[PDB]
C-alpha cells in the first residue's frame, strides 16, 4: 500500500482564499481572491510535489516546469473533489470561504469554464470516484503536460509516469473503469485550457479592470502559461 | 533567475 500511504500522508489540507463574503460579489472582488488562492494552492502543490514518489528523480528544471504546466489542471481537479465531497456538486468549493454559486460564476465572467468544472464535480459523483482513485489521478496530472520538444530528462519522466499509472491500475483491482477515469483525467485539460486563456487575457487587461495579481502568478502566466497556448507545451491525453 | 525557480 506504500504508494498510497504516501499520497494520503502528503495530501495538502484545504486552504482558504481570505475572501470577503460580506462584500457584494463583483468580478474584481472575485478575481483578486482566485489569484491569491491560486498562489496559496500552488504553495501547497510545491510542497506536495517535492515529497512525491520519485519526483526528485528529475532535473530541477523539469521538476519546476511540470508543476507550472500542470498547476491549473490539478487545482480544478481538487476542486472537482472539494465541490463534490462538501457540497455534492451543487456549487464550487474552491475554498470554504469562496464556494461559488451561479451568480458568482457569472459575476466572475468565468461562467462557461465554471459549468464545465461543476460537470466535472458531477462526474465525480456519477462515477463512484473514490479518494485513493482521486489521489493517484491527481498525482498523475502533475505528469500530464510536456514540451513536445520533450524534457531535459525525458527518460526518467517516461518511466516515472508509467508507474503512477500502474498504481492506478492496481487501485481498481476491470478495464471498463480505467477508460472512464482516464476519460476524466482527460476532461481536465480542455478546462485548464479555457481558464489558462481567460487568465492570460485577464493578466493582459489586468491594469484596466481593477484585479490584483500576485507578483509571482504574473510570471507563470506571462512566461510558462503562453507556451501551452502557443502549442509549444501540450497535454498528454489518454484518448483520441 | 526567475521567481518560481528561486522559491524552489
Ligand atoms: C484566475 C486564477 O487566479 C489564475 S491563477 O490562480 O493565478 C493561475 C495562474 C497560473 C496558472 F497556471 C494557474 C492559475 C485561478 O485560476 N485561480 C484559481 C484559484 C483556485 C482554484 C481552485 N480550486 C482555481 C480552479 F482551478 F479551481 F479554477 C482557480
Amino acid at each position: 500500500p506504500i504508494f498510497l500511504n504516501v499520497l494520503e500522508a502528503i495530501e495538502p489540507g484545504v486552504v482558504c482564499a481570505g475572501h470577503d463574503n460580506n462584500q457584494p460579489d463583483s468580478f474584481a472582488a472575485l478575481l483578486s481572491s482566485l489569484n491569491e488562492l491560486g498562489e496559496r494552492q500552488l504553495v501547497h502543490v510545491v510542497k506536495w510535489a517535492k515529497a512525491l514518489p520519485g519526483f526528485r528523480n528529475l532535473h530541477v528544471d523539469d521538476q519546476m516546469a511540470v508543476i507550472q504546466y500542470s498547476l491549473m489542471g490539478l487545482m480544478v481537479f481538487a476542486m472537482g473533489w472539494r465541490s463534490f465531497t462538501n457540497v455534492n456538486s451543487a456549487m464550487l468549493y474552491f475554498a470554504p470561504d469562496l464556494v461559488f454559486n451561479e451568480y458568482r460564476m457569472h459575476k466572475s465572467r468565468m461562467y462557461s469554464q465554471c459549468v464545465r468544472m461543476r460537470h466535472l464535480s458531477q462526474e465525480f459523483g456519477w462515477l463512484q470516484i473514490t479518494p485513493q482513485e482521486f489521489l493517484c489521478m491527481k498525482a498523475l496530472l502533475l505528469f500530464s503536460i510536456i514540451p513536445v520538444d520533450g524534457l531535459k530528462n525525458q527518460k526518467f519522466f517516461d518511466e516515472l509516469r508509467m508507474n503512477y499509472i500502474k498504481e492506478l491500475d492496481r487501485i481498481i483491482a476491470c478495464s471498463r473503469r480505467f477508460y472512464q477515469l482516464t476519460k476524466l483525467l482527460d476532461s481536465v485539460q480542455p478546462i485548464a485550457r479555457e481558464l489558462h486563456q481567460f487568465t492570460f487575457d485577464l493578466l493582459i487587461k489586468s491594469h484596466m479592470v481593477s484585479v490584483d495579481f500576485p507578483e509571482m502568478m504574473a510570471e507563470i502566466i506571462s512566461v510558462q502559461v503562453p507556451k501551452i497556448l502557443s502549442g509549444k507545451v501540450k497535454p498528454i491525453y489518454f484518448h483520441t | 533567475d526567475s521567481a518560481f525557480s528561486r522559491y524552489y
